[PDB]
């Protein structure tokens, strides 16, 4: 007999279970000025 | 002596199955953010700075 690999849950199962990430939120929001913003121009009048 | 039987057997029933599990993924859909970013700043401008 062969004993093929079961669970009931992965590990990415139990890891999306969440609402809320902490590490995907702070990554898609300190990405803000990345996107909508631009740094690197200086404006001097 | 009078010699044992062997059992008959447990009648099995061949069928097709789906097993199902407590749900525990959350339901997901697409939104979206309509917001403005509204910043007011204060500059001093100094005499060689600002």
């Amino acid at each position: 007999h062969e004993f093929v690999p079961l669970e009931v849950y992965t590990r990415h199962e139990i890891k999306d279970s969440g609402l809320l990430d902490y590490t995907e939120v702070q990554r898609r929001n300190q990405l803000h000025d990345l996107r909508f913003a631009d740094i690197d121009t200086v404006i001097r009048a | 002596r009078r010699c044992p039987t062997r059992p008959e057997g447990q009648n099995y029933t061949e069928g097709i199955a789906v097993v199902f599990k407590e749900n525990i993924a959350p339901y997901k859909f697409k939104a979206t953010m309509y917001y403005k970013d509204v910043t007011v700043s204060q500059v001093w401008f100094g005499h060689r700075y600002s």
